[PDB]
């Protein structure tokens, strides 16, 4: 159908279509449109008006303008082709190597597997950071949510972590980067295709890059996620593929979303905050899994919207967690890399059936022993301390250590810390905090376990020291 | 053409159709659209009809024809639910086809009558030592359980399920508890692992869940509990007891409250409408722990909220907490020290929950709650120390993990051994691993005598001096 | 011995000060915010988050 | 309906069939105006993101295309406007005069030298409406920057392209420290630093005129006006003019980068401009969000930010640095404005003015002053010294934290402590202080190696002056040669060090 | 208005209970809303003082019966700065505040003594002995209250001792408030105890002169009149 322009009263294009209309949610391509700006039919206004959302910029337009219902949603290029390459939510290769000429167009709306159609069983997958396996165990499908700052390496975090992984784990991968820096995308893509985990030699790579960058208009940010999250279902059934999905960030997704929501002269709640935050994500998360033919196992950023999380975002979110990161800020402050909070580090994942029953326990113990700890961290602040009683006094120095332990150095950011990053064996770190658990390290203080990898390392690092 | 009973999407929110037309509607009525979906004309606007659509559309698109279904809503309500993962349509998403449950019942009735009620009286258990004796509990009952997050918390809810296994497998007719659980927005896959868990646990035969997952829409999600609730109240007022368990109704009031909002129709405090005690209020009301009309039958609700940040205050939770008769407050320090059970004991409450439970239990519970309180209160004296020694040893004791339901008598055991401080001849990593060899041993030997506690609903004397004599040999016959 | 530990009490009685000092200054922030996290909230619902917009 | 066009002179005719009047649509009659929102009706075909024309010489921007008006937001004041007015378009939406022509100028965001030149008006205009480079566009910040603040230059070292963040409290000598860098900018701007052929932009929000007056003369007097655009919008103004500010600079300056030139734009403050532009939303009423902002207080922000960029080869690689500035209240970072510009900048430079009461302006909090591009922003010379000495530092101030049982308790920390100090000494700097490299790393390795250790802090001031006019005095070689090699060489090291060793010896005796 | 007919036509002494007006209010304030109402701050509803008051005015003590209201009030978080209860007072002749921390301390009647109020009190209209003994009672807590400031220093046998007197007082008194009931073996397990009027004020009284003072201290909970408790520690040993 074609519509006119009726109102673009900001990127809430108000259509009126007028050879009749499709359903919502169908793509239109704006005539007399520059490039093609699709606007997403988003509601029957009514009245066989549209209130459509314009991805594209609305500058220098006419209204009253044509636009012509591209008859259905938004499809994108799908198939190998675009795992190396940096794809806009519209496809569009913002690799610009030129087209990914695909087989497959996607309409970005992909599906959730009816609970008899998905794997209903879990995994167990690690990662390699100590705190990580420790404290929240990996397996696969599993929606990771990681919060905290990025670079402060909270996104580095996840590059390193894509940096074992993607390459390691054959099941591909996808990065969106929802509004994208799109200068830490460009870095990152020098690198990316230097380090072969892009790979241009062949167009695919092992992962595919989605960047819906800042400046995009919301509506295209909010829906780059949409179309990330259809090729990954993609991936999984189709390419078997078992994606690392990346998302950073959701959160700026969501903003995108209840920004949107507020111009969609909706209700958008609390905040702020969309009516809908909860559906679009509900409805969104469920399109990712450990579906039988794979697993879109999540890794997702989420920065935190003034930074708190009792913010109904984080509140949704928690809802569909698998395993949770919650980086602490005064851990990471405390000069900590990792950044941890060592109380929502967590995945209820861990099990001393899903890991080791000592991992488990130990675990137990060391989550025990923190928690123990920040207890008295009220008390010591107030007062001074050191009349508590020293056992204690032990778990807390141990703790300490312990946290200078979970300090685990990166070589990424080696570049930076000077300190060669450390992946670590299970064992090591099991052993680590057990042997820390048998309170060792007397003498040895708590800056020998700052940025090691396995925990022979600060001893010889107390040794160091000496 | 109707424009009084159909209507043409006049425009279609998203989920919300305004429709044009259908007057002749009768309030609430289940409406059906031409995108094959369900609507319920909910708001009978002077001039159109905000229908609140019970699907997910681009399907609509404007104009389109909305028929009156012609029916306010009942739910397919029964008994075949046991072993059914269902959606509140009455349609089963587990995918066992479709279920048994065909009769079917208005989820708009409401609370039982006073006489027709009867006070509760009638015990409700765990296998948790900790809730069934700290929180004394009845069926029928509303008790909340709070916490954030299956921090065991969704574990805690399973461990009772299964426990019921024993019973419901069992002959107790009483306490052939159905199970509802209405999982409310709560993803597939945890779900999944749930149902799977559950089914291997297999108390699911004897048992409803709901599932509403995290995607599914909203008014759906909001739905399934009263669904679940005309279905439960199906067994309660059959005589039986049925347990829902409503899981969670943060999520449905998020929903629902969402849903408001998009019928405009207004928030409330903290966004959120003002109805929403009443809301639950009226859900819960229609929760009832009935008389003998009712063949006596319960359907006990234990109702789940999950707080954000363990914030209760929150005019919702406040809400809830007005109605509830208690709630079970979890702590995670203690969890995540691995203190399973991990609750805010102080925070877990049951108002008068002594009316309505067993002897056995009670005998040791009264007097070992108060030591407990003695024992954890006083932020050396031998006495206090003792306390401690004895705290801490009833803390494995109460100790009971994740995954680990029981038979009642089992528990009133090991507790009644604690309370002799029997316990506390032993290290406190010991009591764990000597509870497990005891256990085994009592379980061997003097599942007579535990058959006998069981028989009796009370501890005998005579059962102590042979339990005493028992666990002391246990005891000190496996203290090392 | 207990002229040192009379001269000592100050010092503890110092240390603890320090702490105060600090957080009391803290607190009042925690404090600006909470509130205006509020007023400003409900700023919110008066700004039609309760009226017009009810 | 809207009582506005059952104005019974639009109404009076639509009836009559005696309509046909302004275009409505490429003029359109202010329906109301009120709000410097001018309701006007009609404007149909009309522009989108246009700048139309008041006639009252005041511009408006057409925002809302609505069906039957335009809100459109008004470039001047409705006291010099009222209801029924014409506003044609100007047909196009903004872009701004830009070029070159500005260097030298102190301009209204309107590109009307209110210096008093008027406009000396470019040329060519450029898009405020152009957005952001693509990822492949860019290639890398690498290009250092240094603003002759050894502090800065070291530990937050500055790249360009960059965007990183000024943030600070009133006026703790934060402007101070633009200056200082602008001043340093000279040199480079007196060289013929092609790569550091640095047009400094200077936006002002908000600032009353007389904060500009000064400041304005200050970059007058550091003549580096020459290269140098103010767009000013000073508190005197309505808000979108402020608003447009960055934007407007935004179109300038990514032409330079674009031009392998090196722009430079200091923001200050988007604080102002938030909370103008917000209010301008909520005036519009258009959304707040949280603290009352709009969510895409963000994408305005983020939008315009990402059009800062270190360019590819295709933009004669140049850049577009920003050094936005924020002005804190008591560090408020959750204040969902600085999460926001935290996420985006690239680092930020935290001022503190415990710091500055100590006298030490500038008056930085390192530990936190981050630069999250950190090595690529910098020069070997440096990273020679600064490399070793921020980490020196680091741990000075980690025993800083730790001075206080006595910090002779290792020998370690008390020199950390006493080093620290000496280093401490060098980093606060004067007001107008611009700087040269080769002095910075002198005078930092003279600390490094401790040579300053071995002094007492206040003389290491004393020294530092001493020793710049020493080292400027006689060894212009090596100034000349740190600059030649780029870095601190190794001889040029050695000569230093002795020079260092001896002059060292004629400053403390 | 049931009552009302009680009142003035059968004269009646009327006990009223009301549980709770709270969710009147609420009611009101729900609706408040959807009657396209602004509700108030707190959510309210705009009017509620008119409502409150429109309605504690209708009851009463006319020369024609009295209305003896016993009325329930939910208090949300216990606030009370929570405009309803706000409001309350009132309407309120004696304000019955009952403290969840002292139900806490584990008291039953878990009150709160200095909130549970009536403006009304007087050594003239309850005499002094009541008066005086009460304004010594409340005098004491509260600055025993000051005192806890002191245990966090100084510990659960350590002070100063004449103030460690009172403080030791405080808490027999305390534990003389707790009082059994009939009804809850369910939160008692006791059986109710009743204490006739001067047997109380005699029984603070009597504390008041600290004839226990070698008596112990929670021989002194969930009793009925005072010589019972002293009876208690007998009981005891």
């Amino acid at each position: 159908t074609t519509g006119r322009i009726v109102a673009v009263i900001g990127a809430v294009v108000d259509v009126q279509f007028d050879e009749g209309l499709p359903p919502i949610l169908n793509a239109l391509e704006v005539q007399g449109r520059e490039t093609r700006l699709v606007l997403e039919v988003a509601q029957h206004l009514g009245e066989s008006t549209v209130r459509t959302i314009a991805m594209d910029g609305t500058e220098g337009l006419v209204r009253g303008q044509k636009v012509l219902d591209s008859g259905a949603p938004i499809r994108i290029p799908v198939g190998p082709e675009t795992l190396g390459r940096i794809m806009n939510v519209i496809g569009e290769p913002i690799d610009e190597r030129g087209p990914i000429k695909t087989k497959q167009f996607a309409a970005i709306h992909a599906e959730a597997p009816e609970f008899v159609e998905m794997s209903v069983e879990q995994e167990i997958l690690v990662t390699g950071i100590k705190v990580v396996d420790l404290l929240a165990p990996y397996a696969k499908g599993g929606k990771i949510g990681l919060f905290g700052g990025a670079g402060v390496g909270k996104t580095v975090l996840i590059m390193e972590l894509i940096n074992n992984v993607a390459k390691a784990h054959g099941g591909y991968s996808v990065f969106a980067g929802v509004g994208e820096r799109t200068r830490e995308g460009n870095d990152l893509y020098h690198e990316m295709i230097e380090s072969g985990v892009i790979n241009l030699k062949d167009a695919t790579s092992k992962v595919a890059l989605v960047y819906g960058q800042m400046n995009e208009p919301p509506g295209a940010r909010a829906r780059v996620a949409l179309t990330g999250l259809t090729v990954a279902e993609y991936f999984r059934d189709q390419e078997g593929q078992d994606v690392l999905l990346f998302i950073d960030n959701i959160f700026r997704f969501t903003q995108a979303g209840s920004e949107v929501s507020a111009l969609l002269g909706r209700i958008p709640s609390a905040v702020g905050y969309q009516p809908t935050l909860a559906t679009d994500m509900g409805t969104m998360q469920e399109r990712i899994t450990t579906t039988k033919k794979g697993s879109i196992t999540s890794v997702q950023a989420i920065y935190v919207p003034a930074d708190d999380l009792t913010d109904p975002a984080p509140a949704t979110t928690f809802a569909h967690l698998d395993a949770t990161t919650v980086l602490s800020r005064a851990i990471a402050e405390l000069g900590i890399y990792p950044a941890v909070d060592p109380l929502d580090s967590t995945s209820r994942i861990m099990d001393p059936n899903i890991v080791g029953s000592e991992h488990y326990d130990v675990a137990r113990g060391v989550q025990k022993i923190l928690q123990d700890y920040k207890s008295l961290q009220d008390i010591i602040a107030i007062l001074g301390m050191d009349e508590l009683s020293e056992e204690d006094k032990l778990t807390v120095s141990r703790a300490r250590k312990i946290q200078r332990f979970l300090s685990q150095p990166f070589q990424v950011a080696e570049v930076f810390t000077g300190h060669l990053g450390k992946l670590v064996p299970l064992k090591e770190t099991i052993k680590g905090f057990q042997q820390i658990l048998a309170g060792e390290y007397d003498h040895l203080p708590e800056q020998a376990f700052y940025m090691v990898g396995p925990i022979e390392e600060a001893v010889a690092k107390a040794d160091k020291l000496a | 053409v109707d424009l009084e009973e159909t209507g043409r999407v006049l425009s279609i929110g998203d989920g919300i159709a305004r429709v044009h037309g259908l007057r002749n509607v009768q309030a609430e009525e289940m409406v059906e659209f031409s995108s094959g979906l369900k609507g319920m004309s909910l708001n009978l606007e002077p001039d159109n009809v905000g229908v609140v659509v019970f699907g997910n559309d681009k399907l609509i698109k404007e104009g389109d024809i909305v028929k009156r279904t012609g029916a306010i809503v009942d739910v397919p309500v029964g008994e075949e639910l046991l072993g059914r993962v269902v959606d509140a349509l009455g349609n089963a998403i587990d995918g066992k086809g479709p279920i048994g449950s065909k009769a079917r019942r208005r989820v708009g009735l409401k609370a039982p009558g006073i006489i027709p009620r009867i006070s509760v009286r009638e015990p409700m258990q765990t296998g948790i030592k900790a809730v069934d004796s700290l929180v004394p509990i009845g069926r029928g009952q509303r008790e909340l359980i709070i916490g954030d997050r299956q921090t065991g918390k969704t574990s805690i809810a399973i461990d009772t399920i299964i426990n019921q296994k024993r019973f419901n497998d069992g002959t107790d007719e009483k306490k052939k508890l159905y199970c509802i659980y209405v999982a409310i927005g709560q993803k597939r896959s945890t779900v999944a692992q749930l149902v799977k868990r559950l089914t291997d646990a297999d108390a699911m035969k004897y048992t409803i869940v709901v599932s509403a997952t995290a995607s599914d829409a909203a008014p759906l999600q909001y739905l399934a509990p009263y669904s679940g609730c005309s279905m439960g109240e199906y067994f309660r007022d059959n005589g039986k007891h049925a347990l829902i368990i409503y899981d969670d109704l943060s999520k449905q009031a998020v929903a629902y409250r969402q849903m408001s909002l998009l019928l405009r129709r207004p928030p409330g405090r903290e966004a959120y409408p003002g109805d929403v005690f009443y809301l639950h209020s009226r859900l819960l009301e229609r929760a009832a722990k009935m008389n003998d009309a009712f063949g006596g039958g319960s359907l006990t609700a234990l109702p789940v909220i999950e707080t954000q940040a363990g914030d209760v205050s929150a005019y919702i939770p406040t809400n809830v907490i007005s109605i509830t008769d208690g709630q079970i407050f979890l702590e995670t320090e203690l969890f995540y020290k691995g203190i399973r059970p991990a609750i805010n004991v102080g925070l877990s409450v049951s108002r008068v929950g002594s009316a309505a439970q067993t002897r056995a239990m009670k005998q040791v519970a009264g007097t070992m709650k108060l030591e407990l309180a003695q024992y954890r209160e006083v932020a050396l004296d031998a006495a206090t120390q003792q306390l401690l020694s004895r705290g801490v040893r009833l803390t494995e004791l109460l100790k009971q993990g994740q995954y680990s339901p029981m038979a009642i008598e089992e528990q009133v055991a090991v507790i009644y051994a604690g309370v002799r401080g029997y316990l506390d001849k032993l290290e406190p990593s010991k009591i764990t691993k000597f509870e497990n060899a005891f256990l085994s041993h009592v379980i061997s030997q003097h599942q007579a005598l535990l058959g006998k506690i069981r028989t009796d609903g009370k501890i005998s004397e005579e059962s102590d001096a042979k339990l005493k004599e028992i666990v002391t040999n246990f005891l000190a016959g496996f203290e090392a | 011995s207990t002229t040192s530990e009379q001269s000592a009490r100050m010092t503890a009685m110092d240390n603890a000060s320090k702490n105060a000092s600090e957080m009391i200054d803290k607190l009042t922030l925690t404090f600006n915010r909470t509130r205006q996290a509020v007023i400003t909230k409900e700023l919110i619902e008066i700004i039609s988050g309760a009226a017009a917009l009810d």
